[PDB]
């Protein structure tokens, strides 16, 4: 296994502007999951 | 004076007024002129130019203790920075008042608080400190 | 109730809550000052190029840390207990009232000598009178005769709620199956409200209490009359 | 010549010096609190009951129409 | 080892001690002594006690222990 | 019955490199590949049924 | 080779890496909850809905912040990558048990997110109190659903708790007593027997309530002779315990913070240290009823619970004292970690001093149910908890990735988040005392001012957090790359490097007796 | 501690980028939801 | 002793000391502690 | 007592074949101590620097008595003074007289 | 050398304070915030019966 700094990672930071979409979609999706739960449960 | 990675299990340099004299010295590899200064360094300290006895302090140290113990301008750069981001956050409150708060309940009009105010003062809400404390039943006026 | 950008407790209308802002005001002395002093000597321990790094002996200054704390817990536990031994003692009603609590209303039942019995549900805001409070009227006022040594039981007929008016220093938990006792006695004449205390479902916010406080003639004569 | 300063235990005399000012300030703290809150809280409720009229403030709450009952 | 019982004995079991010694020390205060009943089923006397008077139990106290006949 | 624990210790300390769930050979594999095709499987109707029971 | 290492991890180091992970993405979810918490509050009226809607996400708020992020970062996070590297061990006593811990995590979350998106949601509140949970009033899948998260995130812990106290007692260097290690692993030893007392408890509790629920049992129903204060008992001796565990590796990680910025060789007072966590890990157990002061039990029993609570700060205080005596004569540097451990201390003590006013159960009588136990607990969670938290990733950070942060935008981001918390929970102390309950969605016109003041606090936060992605984002983006690291004498943790290699300690530590 | 220079300098601009790419990442969602509320 | 030309030594330079100083021993001449001074010499 | 201490320091840098490590542990140490070094200890630590040939660790120990006299701006000026018959015979230039005060 | 701080820290800390300022006090009072001050010494009251 690959050692050192940046590979002891699940995710590549290769490119810091793939790694800046990768982190959008991580940390914007656990931010956006109750607001699109309670428009759920308003929808019912 | 290069510091490397593949050095990290070694003694190394530090600048710590705690620490005065760190583990090894700053610069360890000497031209031909500062290994004849370090033969110099084994004759009468009298006989050193003051830049000699510089040149010497800056093979064995990197920063004086002027140098590493320096103020800066850093907290200019915090404090603004901190103030920007909370002035920031206020653009997200208008945002909020604008296109998500609607109307507020109708017991906040003016008439209906001057009401509720007098309903309040005649079941004297909080008369010993609080509210109706506040109110001259002989004068008919806040205190 | 309470009154715009208050910072301390409702104002007291029974003895017990009056004990309890006292008591209130001398814990927080303490609280403000051991805050006060921690945050001061973290300021005192920042604020020197002075330094001391070797090893410190820390058991003499172990026996003023723990001591001092101790000494002041006794000074908080003995007033709070005495108040909660007060609360404990023997009165002597002259009244028992029921409150049951209900998804999302309190019935109320006075049974001592009649039938008396209904439910007290909140004023929708659509339907407040010009100055009554959002959220706080009720439709039917637990009304009580002041001066006087009340029994209160509660209990619920379906999830937990609990009866609360801050003002006398009363929260009592609302739990099926069970019947729990208080004491209510208003030093004054007036109304004085509380909120359900207990999630309880959809309109939890929205079940409030309110005591209307009167002369005895007074009570007997509404008691008569809401037969 | 400059004279001998004191050179040694300054970080332990800086602390004994504010470590009793702090406690002398705690004392002025719980003396002025006992005045601002606690005293002034416990006259409040005294003056106020001293020669309060119960049935007055009851009638002076009925002629303003604030009761069920009444 | 001996420096894990000396930390129990002093982080704990001695700390236990002395709040068990406040707590008594604060409930240390007389109760006040129950009107005497001559029940028949106490102040059992079959034989003389072997001392005093043979009618007083060996840690008599006066204020607590009524004889057959009362207090004393 | 005899004593065949020197044969499987030869088996599993074979020099092979395989990791210790797979080195009894093609039936570790079988076992692995069905165990971990109804977990993912599974794991995927899981969502299904929540997506279903997620509306009246 | 991605699958074995990252789905098959044997790895402390990995798999505290992946629970770090986790614990972020947790801390979203958990932060945008609360937003929308106070987006309701912060203008009286209604924006969401009834109280139906407005409880699942308070409940889901509450068990998304402990279960999912403080717990995961906390033990499965810290506890994972400095544990065995402050003890030269070469991984956990059961590397493979370790990566199941983890992995029951998001199955765990799952179920939690299906509560909410199923019927009506899970509006219980975190407690999960009968008969407000049962069939009749919560009818449907929500409840169980939360339930079997609550198992599943139980077992992972249980699971994990056997894992730390086995390599902490018999995986240190043969000459190491227990006299000998970190503050910070004693501190994860004792949340960790903490754990396998107290889950267990809760794990029987909600398991009564599915059984209530679905096979006709009647342990809470009076209906068949139960009671549903049993419920509360057993929640709670498993709740009060709960709040220790969330703490107890902060105090471990504020020690070693403390200590390192303050120039120390070792923290004040270190066998009163371990006897303050020892002593707070005991006491823990025999204080649960603190949380029902206002059920209806005996004088007596109010009067016992009122005082074993009380007694918690005396080994608290001595904590906060040896604190501030390793500050004492410190080179002090103020980095940005040292700011958040200054932060802890001493919003850390008001919040410990509100909860000795709520031991009081006579004052509780008035202050039980309302804000003013939610501004107690927000100042030890989200000024406590979290500021150890943060203390710890920014100090850690270098050692984790092998990437310095930007010590200035760290400290901005130190500075906004101070002032969000601050100006969130301070108000909610007058809330509470004027009468404000807990679990509303809307409230009396009177309580207006302190909410909307509160409500402006969470969207400083907001913005504390959002800065938080860019400030880890940008150490990735930059590629400092660590060169040299202060006082490894005495931070064995740092010595392999920066970051370490996948296997360290496989040559032990030489220590002689 | 010290470290090395930058291996891939992040300038202000770049800063500027990413700071304003992850704020949106919050806040548009969120925002496009409570927007939509009354229509919900 | 040491099966390559490093090894880390944790030195409890007192007994019953709860601090223990932890350095990486090399090839070579005798290292001191540099809490108590204490020489170790790697054996490789 | 203050006098012990002093005297046990003072021996500690007048051994004659104290080493560079020796040199350093001490002044490392020293410098943890809730004091300002005594002149006859610095006086004495000044020779070991000699006796190792080493101007540049004699200037650093004068900066250190400077720091640890923390905001007491007396000390230094005053161990200096009492230095200067020392700095003068080993022809020690202080940090001021090599411009590393600025 | 002057750093970030010399060149610009003056600029951010003046900027800053003024821009925070400017957008909580129109914040605050320009778009129909609800604060619900205290009626005492500022709300005559009027009959309600
Ligand atoms: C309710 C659920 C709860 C959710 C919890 C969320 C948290 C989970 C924590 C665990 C994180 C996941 C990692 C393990 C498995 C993930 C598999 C995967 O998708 O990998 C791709 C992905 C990385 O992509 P990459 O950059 O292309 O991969 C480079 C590889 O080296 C190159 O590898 P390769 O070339 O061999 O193959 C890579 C390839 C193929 O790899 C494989 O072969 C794997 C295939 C099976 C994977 C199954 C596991 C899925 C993960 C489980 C939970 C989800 O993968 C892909 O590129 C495509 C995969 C796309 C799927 C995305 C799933 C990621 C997590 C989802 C987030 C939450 C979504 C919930 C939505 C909510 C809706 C309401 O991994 C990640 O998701 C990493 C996280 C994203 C970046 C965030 C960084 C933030 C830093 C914060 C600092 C904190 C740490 C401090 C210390 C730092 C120094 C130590
Ligand atoms: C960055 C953060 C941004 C700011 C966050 C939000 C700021 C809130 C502003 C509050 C100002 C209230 C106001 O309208 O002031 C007028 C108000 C008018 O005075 P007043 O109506 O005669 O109040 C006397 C009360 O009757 C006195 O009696 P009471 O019973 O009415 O008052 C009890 C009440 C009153 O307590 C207070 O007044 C709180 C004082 C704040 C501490 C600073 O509340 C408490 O118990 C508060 C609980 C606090 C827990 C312990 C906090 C630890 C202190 C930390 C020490 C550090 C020192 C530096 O002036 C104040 O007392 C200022 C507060
Ligand atoms: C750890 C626990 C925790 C934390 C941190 C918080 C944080 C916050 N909480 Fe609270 N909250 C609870 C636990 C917590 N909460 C509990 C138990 C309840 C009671 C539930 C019930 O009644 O049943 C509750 C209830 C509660 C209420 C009362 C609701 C009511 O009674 O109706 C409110 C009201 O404002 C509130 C608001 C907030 C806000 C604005 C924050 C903010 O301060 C949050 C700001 C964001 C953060 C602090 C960052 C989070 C993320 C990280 C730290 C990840 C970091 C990333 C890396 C390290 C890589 N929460
Ligand atoms: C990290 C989390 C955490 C921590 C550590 C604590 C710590 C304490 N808590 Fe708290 N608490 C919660 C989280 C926490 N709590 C939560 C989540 C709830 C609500 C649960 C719910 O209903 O949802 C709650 C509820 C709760 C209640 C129930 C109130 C009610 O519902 O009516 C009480 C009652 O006693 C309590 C008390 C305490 C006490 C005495 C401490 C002590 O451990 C504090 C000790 C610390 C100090 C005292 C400060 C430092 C000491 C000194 C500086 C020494 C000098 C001090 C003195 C002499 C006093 N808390
Ligand atoms: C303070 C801590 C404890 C101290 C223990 C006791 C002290 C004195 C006596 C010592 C021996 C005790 C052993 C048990 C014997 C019987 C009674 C002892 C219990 C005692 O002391 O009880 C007292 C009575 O003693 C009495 O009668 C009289 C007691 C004296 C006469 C005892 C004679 C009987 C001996 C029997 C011997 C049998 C041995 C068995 C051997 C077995 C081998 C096969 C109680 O006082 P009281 O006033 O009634 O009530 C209190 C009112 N305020
Ligand atoms: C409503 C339904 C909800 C139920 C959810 C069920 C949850 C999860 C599914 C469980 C799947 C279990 C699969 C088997 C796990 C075996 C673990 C084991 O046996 O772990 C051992 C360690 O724990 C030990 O010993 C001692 C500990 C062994 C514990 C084993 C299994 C525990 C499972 C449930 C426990 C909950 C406890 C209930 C009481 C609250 C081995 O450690 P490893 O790291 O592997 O190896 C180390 C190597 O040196 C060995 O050569
Ligand atoms: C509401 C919560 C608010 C939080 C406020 C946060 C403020 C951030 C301040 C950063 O400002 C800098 O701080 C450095 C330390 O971080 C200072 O170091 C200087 O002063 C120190 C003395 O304490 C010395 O240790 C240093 O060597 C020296 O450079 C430096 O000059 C200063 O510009
Ligand atoms: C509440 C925070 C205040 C912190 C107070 C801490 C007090 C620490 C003093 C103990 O250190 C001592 O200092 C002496 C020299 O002065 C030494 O001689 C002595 O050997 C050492 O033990
Ligand atoms: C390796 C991958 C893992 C394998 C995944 C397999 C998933 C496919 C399962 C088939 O789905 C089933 O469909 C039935 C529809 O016929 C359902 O019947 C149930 O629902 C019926 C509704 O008509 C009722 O009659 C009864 O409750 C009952 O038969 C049953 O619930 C459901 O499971
Ligand atoms: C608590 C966390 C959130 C805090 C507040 C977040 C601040 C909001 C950020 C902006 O969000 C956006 O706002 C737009 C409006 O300003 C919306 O456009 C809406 O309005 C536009 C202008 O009327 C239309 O063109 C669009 O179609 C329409 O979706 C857009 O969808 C939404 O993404
Ligand atoms: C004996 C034990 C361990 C000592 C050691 O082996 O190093 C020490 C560690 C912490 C000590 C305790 C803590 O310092 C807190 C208390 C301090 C008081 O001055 C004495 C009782 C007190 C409860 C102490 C008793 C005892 O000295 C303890 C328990
Ligand atoms: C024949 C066989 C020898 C085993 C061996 O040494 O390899 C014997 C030894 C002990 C025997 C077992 C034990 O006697 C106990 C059981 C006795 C029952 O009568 C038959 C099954 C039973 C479970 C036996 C099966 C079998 O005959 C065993 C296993
Ligand atoms: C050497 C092992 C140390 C573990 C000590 C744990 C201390 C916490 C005690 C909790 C006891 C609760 C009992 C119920
Ligand atoms: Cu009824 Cu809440
Ligand atoms: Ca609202
Ligand atoms: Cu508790
Ligand atoms: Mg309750
Ligand atoms: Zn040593």
């Amino acid at each position: 296994y690959e050692e050192g700094p940046g590979k002891n990672i699940p995710f590549s930071v290769e490119n810091k502007w793939r790694l800046l979409a990768m982190m959008t979609l991580f940390f914007g999706s656990g931010f956006a999951a109750p607001f699109f739960i309670v428009r759920h449960q308003l929808l019912k | 004076s290069v510091v490397k990675s593949e050095d990290y299990a070694l003694p190394s340099y530090v600048d710590r007024r705690d620490y005065p004299l760190p583990d090894v010295a700053h610069v360890k590899n000497l031209s031909a002129s500062q290994k004849a200064l370090k033969e110099k360094e084994k004759a009468s300290w009298s006989s050193l130019s003051i830049d000699e006895k510089v040149e010497l302090y800056r093979l064995k140290f990197k920063e004086s203790f002027a140098e590493m113990n320096r103020s800066t301008n850093e907290w200019k750069t915090v404090v603004g920075a901190a103030m920007f981001f909370i002035g920031f956050t206020a653009l997200l409150l208008i945002w909020e008042k604008h296109y998500v708060y609607g109307p507020i309940p109708h017991t906040f009009e003016e008439e209906w608080v001057a009401k509720q105010t007098k309903r309040m003062l005649d079941m004297k809400v909080a008369p010993i400190q609080g509210f109706s404390a506040k109110w001259d039943y002989d004068k008919n006026e806040w205190k | 109730m309470a009154y715009p950008m208050q910072l301390g407790f409702q104002d007291a209308t029974s003895p017990i809550m009056e004990e309890l802002l006292h008591f209130h005001d001398h814990t927080l002395m303490i609280v403000f000052l051991i805050s006060s002093l921690v945050l001061y000597i973290i300021s005192l321990m920042l604020t020197t190029k002075l330094t001391h790094t070797s090893t410190m002996d820390a058991q003499e200054v172990e026996t003023i840390w723990t001591i001092l704390p101790a000494i002041i817990l006794i000074l908080i536990a003995l007033p709070s207990l005495r108040i909660l031994y007060m609360m404990d003692e023997i009165n002597n009603p002259s009244l028992t009232v029921k409150t049951m609590g209900h998804q999302w209303y309190w019935s109320y039942e006075y049974t001592d000598y009649e039938d008396l019995s209904f439910d007290s549900y909140m004023i929708p805001t659509s339907e407040l009178k010009p100055g009554e409070l959002r959220l706080l009227e009720v439709d039917n006022r637990v009304v009580l005769p002041m001066e006087m040594t009340i029994r209160m039981l509660v209990s619920s007929e379906d999830v937990l709620h609990s009866w609360a008016v801050p003002s006398l220093g009363l929260k009592t938990d609302a739990i099926p199956g069970r019947l729990n006792q208080t004491t209510l006695m208003s030093s004054r004449p007036g109304l004085y409200y509380g909120q359900c205390s207990e999630i309880c479902g959809s309109n939890h916010s929205f079940m409030p209490i309110v005591l209307e406080l009167v002369p005895l003639k007074y009570f007997e004569k509404w008691s008569a009359s809401m037969l | 010549a400059l004279a001998k300063p004191q050179m040694r235990g300054l970080l332990a005399r800086r602390l004994r010096f504010h470590i009793v000012g702090a406690f002398m300030v705690s004392l002025g703290f719980a003396t002025f609190y006992k005045f601002a809150v606690a005293e002034k809280r416990k006259k409040a409720y005294a003056d106020f009951y001293r020669n309060y009229d119960s049935m007055k403030d009851f009638e002076e709450m009925r002629k303003a129409g604030i009761f069920q009952s009444a | 080892g001996a420096r894990t019982w000396r930390f129990l004995t002093f982080g704990l079991a001695l700390p236990s001690v002395a709040l068990c010694t406040l707590n008594s020390w604060l409930h240390s205060g007389h109760r006040e002594r129950p009107a005497f009943i001559p029940y028949h089923h106490l102040r059992i006397r079959t034989k003389p006690f072997s001392w005093g008077d043979g009618n007083h139990t060996f840690f008599h106290n006066p204020r607590v222990n009524p004889l057959p006949t009362g207090y004393e | 019955f005899e004593n065949r624990v020197a044969e499987k210790q030869k088996l599993f300390q074979e020099d092979n490199g395989l990791p210790v769930h797979l080195k009894g050979g093609a039936t570790d594999n079988i076992l692995y590949r069905v165990t971990m095709t109804l977990c993912l499987g599974g794991t995927l109707y899981s969502l299904y049924c929540l997506g279903w029971a997620s509306f009246p | 080779m991605f699958i074995n290492r990252w789905l098959f991890s044997t790895n402390h180091k990995d798999i505290g890496t992946l629970y770090l992970l986790f614990g972020a993405w947790a801390g979203m979810v958990g932060t945008a909850l609360s937003l929308l918490i106070r987006a309701e509050l912060g203008q009286p009226g209604t924006l969401l809905g009834d109280d139906q809607i407005y409880n699942v996400v308070v409940t889901a708020h509450a068990f998304v912040m402990i279960f999912f992020m403080v717990m995961p970062i906390m033990i499965g996070g810290f506890g994972n990558w400095l544990v065995p590297l402050m003890i030269g061990a070469p991984d956990m006593a059961f590397p493979r048990m370790n990566n199941m811990s983890f992995w029951l995590l998001p199955p765990s979350f799952l179920l939690l997110l299906a509560s909410s998106m199923v019927e009506a949601g899970a509006g219980t509140g975190w407690t999960v109190y009968p008969p407000l949970a049962g069939n009749l009033a919560h009818a449907g899948a929500s409840v169980d659903l939360t339930i079997f998260s609550l198992h599943l995130a139980g077992v992972s812990s249980i699971l994990g708790a056997i894992n730390f106290i086995t390599t902490i007692i018999n995986m240190k260097p043969p000459a190491m007593s227990q006299y000998q290690t970190p503050l910070f692993v004693w501190s994860v030893m004792i949340t960790a027997v903490l754990l396998l007392l107290s889950l267990p408890v809760l794990a029987a509790g909600i398991t009564m309530l599915l059984t209530d629920r679905n096979l006709n049992t009647t342990f809470f129903d009076p209906a068949g002779g139960g009671d549903p204060i049993l419920y509360q008992h057993l929640f709670w001796f498993f709740g009060h315990p709960e709040v220790y565990i969330l703490i107890l590796p902060g105090f471990g990680m504020i020690s070693h913070i403390v200590t390192y910025y303050s120039g120390k060789k070792e923290p004040f007072g270190y066998m009163g240290m371990v006897w303050a966590m020892m002593s707070i890990g005991f006491l823990g157990f025999i204080v649960w009823a603190h949380h029902m002061f206002t059920v209806g039990m005996d004088v007596d029993t109010r009067a016992y619970f009122t005082s074993a609570t009380m007694i918690i700060a005396i080994p608290t205080g001595v904590k906060v004292f040896s604190w501030l005596a390793t500050l004492h004569g410190g080179n002090i540097k103020w980095s940005p970690a040292m700011m958040w451990a200054l932060g802890f201390i001493f919003l850390f003590t008001v919040g410990g001093l509100t909860g000795i006013v709520l031991a009081n159960s006579s004052l509780d009588i008035v202050l039980h149910d309302t804000y003013y136990v939610v501004a107690h607990f927000h100042y030890v969670l989200s000024m406590g908890a979290v500021f150890a938290i943060m203390g710890g990733f920014v100090h850690w950070f270098p050692l984790f990735s092998g990437y310095t942060l930007n010590d200035t935008w760290a400290k901005i981001h130190f500075a906004i988040m101070f002032v969000g918390v601050n100006m969130t929970f301070f108000p909610q102390h007058f809330l509470g005392l004027s009468g404000m309950p807990r679990r509303y969605s809307d409230y009396p016109d009177a309580y207006t001012m302190w909410n909307t003041i509160s409500s402006m606090g969470s969207f400083i936060s907001l913005t504390a957090v959002m800065l938080m992605v860019f400030i880890i984002w940008e150490a990735f983006a930059s590629k400092r790359e660590v060169l040299t690291v202060d006082l490894t004498t005495t931070n064995l943790e740092w010595l392999n490097g920066c970051p370490p290699p996948y296997h360290t300690f496989e040559e032990p530590t030489y220590v002689n007796l | 501690i010290t470290a090395k220079p930058a291996k891939t300098p992040t300038s202000p601009k770049e800063q500027a980028i990413g700071l304003s790419v992850t704020f949106l990442s919050f806040l548009l969602p969120a925002g496009w939801v409570l927007y939509h509320l009354d229509n919900y | 002793p040491s099966i390559t030309n490093k090894r880390i030594v944790g030195c409890i330079c007192e007994e019953d000391n709860s601090t223990v100083i932890w350095f990486w021993l090399h090839k070579g001449e005798a290292q001191r502690c540099p809490s108590c001074g204490t020489h170790y010499k790697l054996v490789p | 007592t203050d006098e012990e201490f002093d005297a046990r320091w003072v021996t500690y840098f007048n051994k004659p074949d104290i080493d560079a490590w020796e040199l350093r542990k001490g002044m490392n140490t020293l410098v943890g101590y809730d004091l300002v070094p005594e002149p006859k200890i610095i006086d004495a630590a000044l020779r070991a620097c000699r006796r190792l040939n080493d101007f540049a660790s004699a200037v650093r120990i004068l900066e250190v008595v400077k720091d640890k006299a923390g905001p007491h701006k007396e000390i230094y000026p005053y161990v200096i003074q009492e230095l200067r018959p020392t700095l003068n015979e080993l022809g020690i230039s202080t940090p001021e007289e090599l411009g590393l005060d600025k | 050398a002057p750093d970030f701080h010399d060149k610009y820290g003056n600029a951010v800390l003046a900027s800053g304070a003024t821009f925070c300022v400017a957008v909580w006090v129109y914040m605050a009072t320009q778009i129909g915030i609800e604060w619900n001050p205290s009626p005492v010494g500022r709300v005559t009251p009027k009959e309600w019966r």
